[PDB]
């Protein structure tokens, strides 16, 4: 027998590849170069972990900025209410406090923490920062701060300790102590905060509340190393042009 | 664990509400670099002319191309000014954050000029002597023709210009190196002519795309490299 | 094993792409460009209500028509059935009782009710209209007025008031009251009537029954503003060639 | 309520009896607005010649054309005698009565001339500062070439000539304002071919349609603005 099939043509609409954006939750039809035909993936044990490439535990881990001093015999900019330190708060940090490398002709080399790069892959990001502050430092010195959190500020230009006392903000006393995190709060009109590299959403700042003391026995200069982690209710948003670039070759043709 | 450690938290407010990592206000959830590293990006584009090709040049090799999951070299001339002002590609920003990997690229090779039938095909293991493909006349005498049972790939530029194929993990050892420096990678990838058709007087204009397979998985995580911003170019 | 698949191959007729036409009860192939890939919606809440397009709620507001004056001290207009105001029945309202802004060389811009700019979008319609007439006045002044709807007229050439009150009508009597609501029949040989922008099915007039009393203590001028909306019943048809577009750029080439 | 409020109703006859809208004498209901802003329509329609485009013009944006429910502002010129007597679509008038909208659109891209692999992708917050198109060589030196990671699409003209995406809504807002002024709206879609194929001596002819996605909605409904009648063109 060979009887006809009579079922009539159905449309089709000719393209000539799958989907270039799609990257999750579906399957991808393609020609795969196996000896074996089939949904096939190479093995595994514990002597090969899972992939870590889930962003929280990426942006967890804490990036260095800038370090910067106190010279505690400075009788100038050791007093009640000067501001040590301050900048925008945003996941990519600012490009003057972070530590560059510059070279003639070529790109400076920033190290940019975790949150910085991971931020620099998408469009918009909301949530929480860490700054742990780490004090060189002995039991002998002692001080205290005023971290404050300015929401909707730019720049320092009306910034005082007598204003900046207005916003949330936390003191800190360094007696025998070298090390506090400061989460600062996430506070902005819209849910997303779109990209820098435009203004950040809000400001912190760092006044001299007590002024530092040390003795004739101990080193008067106490460096101060900022670090910056993504807090727990980070989030990111759109996967969008990287921000920056790899180093590994540093030529530019302008 | 030094790496995440808090002491001494002092937080003003309480945490934000969550959005489900986006799920909430748009309808997908960003929680992963692998998914953002499954979405393709260009992988090298160059041209290449008749006379910088065999001498013969019937069923022949036109690029050997050294798959890195991580990207090849790249070098910002003024011909493509993508590499320039784009600097990498997300894939390989992601990549220098990890020191090693286990699992295969997808790959889009659109050849086109030419418009015959042109063929791929995969050295598992003869790899990984440098940072940039071999153009034509400069592949070595062993990888020129095509070779007998490696797995190969066929299709006539007349029917579709695009191949999009998937390498295999195929390594004797754990993991394969990203950020090597120059057995560690997934061996080469050839693309060749099936028996010379004529080439038009200037270019076959290839480009290859390349991606993460499903299997793939980033796995030590150290640091990222000092990078550079791209609005500075 | 790699058994060979020799079933027949089946027929399929190639097309560029979907249909430009359908806009509802289907699905459409598409490439959307997410990171996802999946049917995917953007996320709501009560902050964004449902969509407002529904025709029957856009349509039942009311828009404003050209007002115009009883002068209740006009000795001529102002007498047993002289017709102050007619106009033909339709959804899209008459060129002329519109409120229109002329500019040299341009085109003129009319303020349509939000029933003319529906009506325009569709190629038939039916239903109801109602005309909500809004006098100012006070409690001083009074008249009685006849609204007459004449079904299959097209201009004023032979209506007269003793005429008029031959077919539905409403009297009403502005003594202490500001606003009244006619709601016209349809009356038509066919069930859907083609857009006109064509002759109108009908025709409305009114004309001055009791004419206007007022004092020296009170202003002599009513003026009257006639405002139109949908009725109940009113139904659109078939998606045409808007008869409007929008005014943002009113330049044109003749 | 003001707007539907209907005092001392007088009414001569009954109501009139129901067709569902429709439905009893054809076989469809209309029934709705969102219903008709599905039906596509024309958005842009432009052409392009070498010598307005870039000096090297490799693979490179044709066009950056700024996504707007309503539509592009229109000027009636006599190339394209369209938006001269049939004025704006029915997407433009519809969307003038809502003030907001959330949710995306759908495109169906036809460039044709060329014939090579041409490509799109949707910058979803890079907006917006004006009301036309921007043409080649005038695009903005980051707006030049493909982009790394932007959702994008590519497609050979040799094997299909209609583009047909959809874009979706990414805002950090709550909505998108719907009659702006000049992040408010969609953000940019670019149309770029992937490596210089030689132009036609005359045009590339590019024009897009456009249509509302299915979770698509406008929001606030506010008047009309004044509209102009196309017979009197």
């Amino acid at each position: 027998d060979n009887p006809p099939d009579p079922t009539p043509a159905k449309f089709f609409v000719p393209i000539p590849s799958h989907s270039w954006a799609h990257g999750t939750n579906t399957s991808e039809p393609t020609n795969t170069l196996r000896l074996d035909g089939g949904v096939v993936g190479v093995g595994r044990s514990d002597d090969i972990g899972t992939s870590d490439t889930a962003i929280s535990g990426i942006i967890g881990v804490y990036g260095l900025l800038k370090p910067f001093d106190w010279n505690a015999n400075d009788t100038g900019r050791n007093v009640g209410g000067h501001l040590l330190w301050s900048m925008p708060v945003h996941p990519q940090v600012d490009k003057d406090q972070v530590i560059q490398v510059m070279t003639q002709s070529k790109l400076t080399q920033y190290y940019l923490p975790p949150i910085s790069v991971v931020s620099s892959l998408y469009a918009y990001t909301r949530g929480s920062i860490k700054y742990k502050f780490l004090f060189g430092n002995n039991p002998r010195h002692n001080a205290r701060l005023l971290v404050a959190y300015i929401p909707g500020i730019s720049s320092d230009n009306r910034l005082t300790l007598e204003r900046a006392r207005n916003s949330a903000h936390v003191v800190f006393s360094l007696n025998e102590v070298s090390e506090f995190v400061f989460t600062v709060p996430y506070i902005t009109d819209t849910m997303w905060w779109p990209r820098k590299y435009f203004v950040a959403p809000s400001y912190i700042c760092m006044f001299i509340l007590n002024p530092l003391v040390a003795m004739e026995s101990v080193p008067s200069i106490v460096t101060i190393v900022p670090m910056i982690a993504a807090g727990d209710d980070f989030e990111v948003a759109v996967p969008a042009q990287p921000a920056v670039g790899l180093s590994r070759n540093i030529d530019v043709i302008y | 664990m030094e790496r995440t450690f808090t002491p001494n938290v002092m937080q003003p407010t309480p945490l934000l509400p969550t959005t489900n990592d986006g799920r909430v206000t748009f309808g997908e959830a960003f929680n992963d670099l692998k998914d953002l590293a499954r979405r393709y990006q260009l992988y090298w584009e160059g041209t290449i002319l008749e006379g910088n090709l065999r001498a013969i040049r019937r069923n022949s090799a036109l690029v050997q191309l050294p798959l890195y999951p991580h990207g090849l070299r790249i070098q910002p001339d003024v011909n493509n000014p993508i590499w320039n002002i784009m600097r990498d590609g997300h894939i390989p920003v992601i990549s220098s954050g990890f020191r090693y990997f286990r699992g295969g690229l997808r790959l889009r090779i659109v050849v086109e000029g030419l418009n015959s039938c042109v063929w791929v095909q995969h050295h598992p293991d003869r790899p990984s002597i440098f940072s940039r493909p071999i153009i034509g006349r400069y592949i070595a005498a062993k990888d020129a023709y095509r070779n007998h049972a490696y797995a190969a790939y066929v299709q006539n530029m007349s029917v579709n210009r695009t191949i999009e194929v998937e390498v295999p993990f195929y390594q004797p050892g754990l993991y394969g190196m990203l950020n090597a420096s120059d057995f560690t990678g997934l061996g080469d990838l050839l693309i060749g002519i099936e028996g010379e058709q004529p080439i038009p007087k200037e270019g076959i204009e290839i480009s290859v795309y390349y991606s993460i397979a499903d299997d793939f998985s980033f796995n030590i995580f150290c640091g990222f490299p000092p990078m550079v911003y791209c609005d500075e170019t």
